[PDB]
């Protein structure tokens, strides 16, 4: 019961940028917020499961699989190994995340995924990002999310198609208090508690040739591919 | 129960009880639904938040779960008012738990535990140990009424046999702790040792008692360090009233034959039948039918544990319906007084009878007041002196 | 003033006790005074020999 | 050890596990060997008997195919009290054969050493008059078949129909319009095993193909069939199921039920009844010239519908009047009191196929029935007189219970608002009138007519206004009751577990669900557990409804005690 | 895969809609399954339309105009339970009203009429057989679902214009007939994506939480995740050849060369619809 996957944006370009920005919030003070919430999910019930996936460039390793002192030394060893094509790939980890939930749901449970995104949203993966959302929606897997700097457009739709929450934190070093308040309760306790409402939903579509975000565009009628302001012919069919 | 035992205690022992990793994690592990959320929220706080904001953190629907949570949460004295900061003896040690500051194992654990449960039935391999024989009787599940060569089993002892494996272990330890106040040691070090086992000089004597039920293991006759077992963590039923149990152990056979009758016995499988005339033989001692369905719901086969609701509902109500045959005619005894010529004086005798709690049943036709014979001595004192 | 105890049961089962009153199967004054169609006052000595008469009637239609 | 899902008991009892991966290849083995006793959803329980192994070796498996595949599906090891029993009851099968040829009955043996053993019994010497044969009398063929079982040399009735060259092979052909379900294909495969027809008893539900198997067996042997039945209504169904699925003209399908007589001399299929062929009084002249024709022609595939009435005293004399090679028996409820179903193992033969009543429900061939034994408390005025008398007048008291009258009126109202077809089966015909006129409902009282019996039954099916009907002991057979949806059975016969498997036959012809009204704390409580004793051995679960879903809130009859006092004075005035 | 559709639903409103042999009102059991039909139509077909026409007393009255509004239809079928339904219906007046608007749609779509028809008689003031030459010319596809009998017009109206004629066994067959009318048979529109809550970019008009078109400027406003489910049918993922430690769950692709187990293999093609190695 209550398997919680944490997908941490372990992009070394943005964290190394803030490591030289002197904003008093490095990667080390963020994995500590993952590790404490990792340790705090294993306290609210006897039979609770944890998974941590780190989103790196071109690869994505599982952190925690490969009492809590046997969990925290694995995570600090893998982060010390992973951090030693300059855009993160959050969609490749959520495809790995739904595979791990589908395996642990076969060996028996309600589950949820909590994403801590730290980089800008790449629009180049809109074809594959929406597929892992509709796979998550048909298995009742919530996709919660907290961002650190800017509102990710693709990630807001994941929390409202599936049914999770979306909270942009105001401050970086106050992250650990925010995680416990709004993500540490599970699905049933989330209805009983009061929580901040979703402030904005960002629905757009990507064009097929430009892969640009579009508010007004042309769709084909047979193959249903949305195009930008051309309408010359149907490119796909 | 654990929060039942920890509720009725002094504040002077709970501050000693909150050990370094042990009890602070154990009490927090048993908190109902929302008490775990507030403990987590103000664990890293240092300034106490206002006491009126806590009731505003819950929707107006499911507000009744709030007061039963914080009543238990303030019942164990985790916070106080203070003007709701947590106890610094509890907030510190719980934050230590958030990273601050063997095939011979299980087979020994089950075999050493069945020989205690074999003592509550007929067996030649009785747990010959004079400490446990007086321990089970003062807990109230072994009737003696004699020094005796055999010890008998009371009505509560049959109810102990069909409990779950962890749930019957907690009922034993609470009656170990309630009597150890005047024969053993302090309550604090024995209870913190059990919770530390789940993850002084008097403690080896307590360890030599856990050696006999089976929760530790020595292997060299009381060496320096021990090794905990799997016990120290804290059969199909069909439509035609026939149960096929796959257990070959003699303990599980005598538990099934308490409330059923058997008709074959293969190796590794025993088929019995839940008849009407055998359930009535169980409730005659009193093993009442809610414990019967609870005994079959825990111990079940994986093929029973499928997409259907387990213990199918035509046999579970039938055991409840066979319980209600004992119930028809209830034996509640009383006494009677009647025969007043006036139609008013018995109505004045109502106001002298309801306030003590003696009246059993009221009739307004012939003015028939029935009271208990234990309370008949005081109601007549008003009648002869007016 | 009279000495006698109470018994409460189903009204269908209650008339079986009134049948045992006027048939002299167990005693003579086995019911002292009928108070209600759901509660019955019996004498205190025959409360146990009554129990196997009910337990046979529940087993006569097993 | 975790596989091989059996437990061969040392007396004989086979506990099959219906959750094993090899269950389907072990349930298609134990049907051909043993007979089912109880079949819940988890652990079945078959049973080895003497007659069940004669049906085993009649199919192509020999004595070494059974005794080896028991070891490979054992879980225990066969207990050596079954190796002595399987070997004893399989090597003594094909030694004494009963064959008829041109209106003479012959006991035949290929081994002459058993005829020198057979001809010293003083009862087989009464029925008299390599290849050793001696002719036996036809009228003592029942007392012969008891004796051959009595000394363990049983008779086989394997009609070898492929080449006989004496019978006029007719043109009955099964047309490609009736495709038969995969349980009907398995029952006929066990019957026509080695290419020769076999005389057995096939137990299929009436909502299943109880009659399509009989037609398909008639198109398979292709000889002069003869269909029997329990009633004159049941032969106008058997006439309709032959025209529907077999392409026969009306000049060959005849009848012998004293009203039609469609030239019954010289036909190919005769559909008659019991108590017409065994009518032991002076017959009419039209029936006398047919019975003189029917007593002298060797048939093939007599079809005996409703087999469980054959071991009666007058219905078992039919099997000595009519000479048939093989005798198929189709039934639905094989259970019957007085212990004469084991007597049926030599009148017809071994039990061939029993359908799994829960496998047909999980595949959609049978409606999912939700049995519910709702029992009603007794009124305190009626129980006053119930315990005072013992001589049969209290049967009216637990039948005309006012608190049972409310639960009948409530369950009728609760299913008329769901547009459900209600049938109220109710015996004890005095309380049929007093139930059906206080609710203004039609009733087939039983001595009504043949006329208004046919239009009350037709106003029930093709009319969405008339919704209930109050039958009384009429629908205890395979009648044309038109696809009911609930069945509020009230106060039927005593312990007839044949009856409540024929009342259940109306329902499966939740989707549909039937009740059973019981007046509690009376003698009907002991009766209504005797009649579920057959249905819990098929998988059905009988719930208990102690209190209905809001009975006191509607406008129910017998509210006051003044209107309840008048009903007891109506019941007690009968005496 | 499929095409756009402009379906009309003609609902009979005759005297024979008061008949039994169905849930309480024959009319009511029709309108019950139609509300189920509008939901499953708009779910599998994202950018299609529904009109609903009701014929009553020798005249046809348009109940809902032709628009892709999956809320305005169901909130109007709930109102029409209390209809009078007196008189004999028509079929010339109802197919012509479904032709004055459905003819002017662009030719890249699949214009359709669906007649749910309980009465036996179509008293209409002209010849029906000239519409069936006109409807066949305008490439409409008229299909009838009949109740209790088979009429000669509804066979020749169906087989000439191109639709189907079907008669009801019972209510389990009537739901089966309406279920077969949701699959589309095998251009460039301009819709407006409605980001920011639900507002229109072209005319900046704020309205309700809907996939509906915009009334102020006439633009259609769809939601891009609803369009997104229709993807992965085109260019779906090829299967793997299968002859431990995995790549999906971490406990064989011909593209990215990363092995899978058996749970993962079935999960990739069933629900995830992408290879977890290929996204990298
Ligand atoms: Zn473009
Ligand atoms: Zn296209
Ligand atoms: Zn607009
Ligand atoms: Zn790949
Ligand atoms: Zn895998």
């Amino acid at each position: 019961l209550n398997l919680l996957v944490i997908v941490v944006d372990a992009n070394p370009i943005w964290w190394g940028k803030q490591a030289l920005k002197e904003s008093q919030f490095t990667l080390s003070k963020c994995i500590d917020a993952v590790m404490v919430l990792g340790n705090s999910h294993l306290f609210m019930n006897r039979s609770n499961k944890l998974a941590v996936i780190a989103s790196h460039i071109q690869e994505s390793r599982f952190l925690y699989p490969g009492l809590l002192t046997s969990a925290n030394e694995v995570i600090v060893e893998e982060i010390k190994d992973l951090m030693t094509h300059t855009e993160t790939l959050l969609a490749g980890s959520l495809a790995k995340a739904l595979c791990y939930i589908h395996r642990m749901n076969k060996e028996v449970m309600k589950s949820r995924i909590l994403v801590i995104k730290a980089a800008e949203d790449s629009a180049l993966q809109y074809m594959n990002f929406m597929n892992v959302i509709f796979a998550a929606q048909k298995q009742n897997i919530l996709i919660d999310a907290c961002v650190l700097d800017s509102d990710s457009g693709l990630l807001q739709q994941a929390c409202d198609i599936t049914g999770g929450l979306y909270l942009k934190v105001p401050q970086m070093p106050s992250l650990l208090q925010y995680l416990l308040w709004v993500f540490l309760p599970d699905q049933d306790q989330r209805s009983q508690l009061i929580l901040p409402p979703p402030v904005h939903v960002d629905y757009r579509a990507a064009c097929f040739c430009h892969r640009n975000l579009i508010e007004i565009g042309y769709v084909c009628s047979v193959c249903l591919s949305i195009f930008c302001n051309f309408s010359p012919i149907c490119t796909t069919c | 129960n654990l929060q039942e035992f920890l509720g009725g205690l002094s504040p002077g022992v709970l501050d000693r009880l909150y050990g370094h990793p042990a009890t602070c994690l154990a009490v927090f592990r048993e908190l109902p639904s929302l008490a775990k959320n507030w403990v987590m929220r103000m664990l890293f706080l240092e300034q106490p938040l206002p006491q009126a904001a806590v009731a505003l953190w819950v929707k107006k629907e499911f507000s009744k779960a709030q007061e039963e949570s914080t009543g238990l949460l303030s019942g164990l004295r985790i916070w106080h008012t203070q003007l709701l900061i947590l106890n610094p003896i509890f907030r510190q040690n719980l934050r230590i738990a958030l990273l601050g500051g063997v095939p011979s194992l299980d087979k020994y654990a089950e075999e050493r535990w069945e020989v205690v449960l074999h003592f509550m039935v007929g067996s030649p391999s009785a747990a010959v140990s004079q400490d446990l024989a007086q321990l089970l009787s003062q807990a109230g599940l072994m009737k003696s009424t004699e020094p005796g060569e055999p010890p008998c089993i009371t009505s509560a002892g049959f109810q102990f046999l069909l409990l779950d494996t962890p749930a019957q272990l907690w009922y034993f330890m609470l009656q170990y702790l309630q009597t150890a106040q005047s024969r053993g040691m302090d309550l604090v070090e024995i209870l913190s040792f059990l919770f530390q086992l789940s993850f002084s000089d008097s403690l080896l004597n307590f360890l030599q008692h856990l050696r006999e039920f089976g929760l530790v293991f020595q292997r060299k006759r009381k060496s320096r360090r021990y090794y905990p077992t799997r016990l120290a963590i804290n059969i199909v039923v069909e439509t035609n009233y026939r149960l096929y149990a796959y257990t070959e152990s003699e303990l599980q056979i005598a538990l099934i034959a308490l409330f059923s009758e058997m008709l074959y016995r293969f190796p590794n499988m025993v088929v019995a039948q839940v008849t009407r005339e055998s359930v009535q033989q169980a409730i005659a001692s009193g093993i009442t039918a809610q414990q019967i369905i609870h005994f079959l719901r825990t111990r079940a086969h994986p093929v029973m544990l499928k997409q259907t609701p387990v213990l199918p509902p035509t046999i579970t109500d039938q055991i409840r319906l066979w319980e209600l045959e004992r119930d028809r005619l209830r034996f509640t005894e009383g006494v009677l007084y009647n025969q007043f010529l006036s139609q008013v004086d018995f109505e004045l005798l109502l106001a002298h009878a309801r306030e003590l709690g003696v009246l059993v049943f009221e009739n307004s036709a012939k003015r028939l007041m029935v009271v208990t014979p234990a309370g008949h001595s005081d109601v007549k004192r008003f009648w002869k002196r007016q | 003033v009279l000495k006698g105890v109470l018994i409460e049961c189903d009204p269908a089962m209650k008339q079986f006790l009134l049948y045992l009153d006027e048939s002299n199967a167990l005693g003579k004054k086995f019911i002292i005074q009928d108070i209600d169609d759901t509660h019955v006052f019996v004498i205190a000595e025959l409360v146990n020999v009554l129990q196997e008469r009910v337990g046979e009637l529940m087993d006569q239609n097993a | 050890h975790t596989s091989r899902p059996l437990w061969v008991a040392p007396d004989g009892h086979i506990f099959l596990e219906a959750f094993s991966p090899v269950y389907k290849y072990a349930q298609d083995f134990l049907v051909a060997i043993a007979e089912p006793v109880c079949r819940p959803t988890h652990v079945h329980e078959y049973k080895l008997t003497a007659y069940s192994l004669y049906a085993a070796v009649s199919v192509g498996l020999q004595t070494s195919d059974i005794t080896e595949y028991l070891r490979k599906l054992s879980k225990t090891g066969v207990p050596d009290g079954i190796m002595q029993f399987i070997k004893l009851c399989t090597v003594s099968y094909g030694k004494v054969k009963l064959v008829l040829k041109h209106n003479r009955y012959f006991v035949e043996s290929c081994h002459p050493d058993v005829i020198q053993h057979l001809l010293q019994d003083p009862v087989i010497r009464e029925c008299r008059l390599q290849t050793v044969s001696f002719e036996v009398k036809q009228e003592m063929i029942e007392e012969l078949q008891k004796r051959c079982i009595h000394l363990e040399y049983p008779l086989l009735a394997e009609y070898d129909f492929r080449n006989d060259s004496v019978n006029p092979d007719i043109n009955i052909d099964l047309k490609p319009t009736a495709v038969l379900r995969p349980y009907q294909e398995k029952s006929l495969r066990k019957m026509f095993g080695n290419g020769r027809a076999r005389s057995g008893v096939i137990v299929l539900p009436c909502g299943a193909g109880k009659s399509l198997v009989g037609v398909t067996a008639a198109c398979t042997v292709r000889k002069r069939c003869l269909v029997l039945g329990n009633s004159a209504v049941s032969v106008e169904q058997w006439k309709a199921q032959f025209k529907m699925w077999s392409t026969i003209d009306d000049s060959q399908i005849c009848r012998f039920t004293s009203d039609a007589k469609d030239k019954p001399i010289g036909c190919s299929v005769a559909i008659s009844t019991y108590s017409m062929l065994g009518h032991t009084t002076k017959r009419s002249w039209e029936a006398e010239r047919v019975m003189e024709w029917l007593k002298t022609q060797e048939w093939g595939l007599m079809i005996l519908d409703e087999v469980h009435t054959i071991p009666a005293k007058m219905f078992r004399r039919v099997l000595t009047i009519v000479q048939a090679h093989c005798k198929l028996g189709l039934t639905a409820t094989l259970v019957r009191e007085d212990d004469k179903i084991v007597d049926l193992n030599f009148l017809i033969g071994p039990k061939l196929y029993e359908a799994n009543w829960m496998e047909l429900q999980n595949n959609g061939y049978i409606a999912k029935v939700q049995c519910a034994e709702v029992w009603c408390p007794m009124s305190p005025e009626f129980y006053r007189e119930y315990v005072a008398i013992k001589t049969k007048k209290r049967i009216l008291l637990y039948t005309m219970n006012p608190n049972k009258f409310r639960a009948c009126q409530f369950l009728i109202k609760f299913h008329e608002r769901r547009n459900d077809k209600i049938i109220v089966f109710a015996d004890n015909v005095f309380a049929l009138k007093e139930y059906a006129i206080r609710l203004n409902k039609p009733y087939i009282y039983g001595p009504t007519s043949q006329g208004e019996r046919m239009q009350i039954l037709q106003n029930f099916k093709h009319n969405p206004k008339i919704n209930t009907i109050f039958i009384s002991k009429v629908g205890d057979t395979s009648f044309d009751l038109p696809e009911a949806n609930v069945l509020i059975q009230i106060s039927s016969h005593g312990g007839s577990r044949r009856q409540e498997a024929q009342r259940l036959g109306r329902v499966l012809r939740y989707n549909a669900f039937f009740y059973s009204l019981v007046s509690q704390d009376t003698q009907e409580m002991a009766y209504s557990t005797k009649r579920q004793r057959f249905l819990v051995d098929q998988g059905y679960s009988f719930k208990v409804i102690t209190k209905l879903a809001g009975m006191e809130e509607e406008d129910l009859a017998f509210s006051t005690k003044e209107e309840q006092q008048q009903l007891l004075q109506k019941v007690l005035a009968a005496t | 895969l499929g095409m756009m559709r402009h379906l009309y639903v003609v609902v009979d409103g005759s005297r024979t809609m008061e008949d039994q042999d169905l849930k309480p009102n024959r009319l009511t059991c029709t309108l019950k399954l139609l509300e189920y039909f509008v939901e499953e139509y708009f779910d599998q077909n994202p950018i299609s339309q529904i009109g609903i026409i009701v014929t009553k007393s020798k005249r046809a009255e348009k109940l809902t105009e032709l628009s892709g509004n999956p809320r305005k239809h169901i909130t109007s079928l709930k109102k029409a339970v209390d209809m009078t339904c007196h008189g004999e219906p028509s079929l010339y007046n109802s197919l012509s009203i479904a032709m004055q608007t459905l003819k002017h749609m662009p030719g890249h779509t699949s214009r359709e009429v669906l007649i749910i028809f309980s009465s036996l008689t179509t008293c209409d003031p002209s010849n029906i057989y000239d519409l069936i030459k006109t409807l066949k010319a305008a490439k409409i596809r008229v299909s009838v679902i009949g109740l209790s009998a088979e009429v000669r017009v509804c066979t020749v109206l169906a087989r000439e214009t191109g639709g189907t004629y079907h008669v009801i066994l019972d209510e389990s067959h009537y739901k089966e007939l309406l279920t077969h009318h949701v699959s589309p048979p095998p251009g460039n529109t301009e819709p407006g994506l409605t980001l920011g809550g639900y507002f229109c970019p072209q005319c900046r008009a704020k309205y309700c939480e809907l996939p509906v078109e915009c009334k102020i400027c006439g633009l259609t406003l769809v939601s891009a995740p609803h369009l997104a489910r229709s993807y992965h049918h085109l260019f779906p993922l090829d299967a793997f050849q299968e002859i431990r430690f995995c790549y999906g769950c971490q406990g064989v692709c011909a593209v990215c060369q990363n092995v899978f187990c058996v749970d993962c293999d079935v999960f990739v093609h069933d629900s995830l619809h992408c290879c977890p190695g290929c996204i990298h």
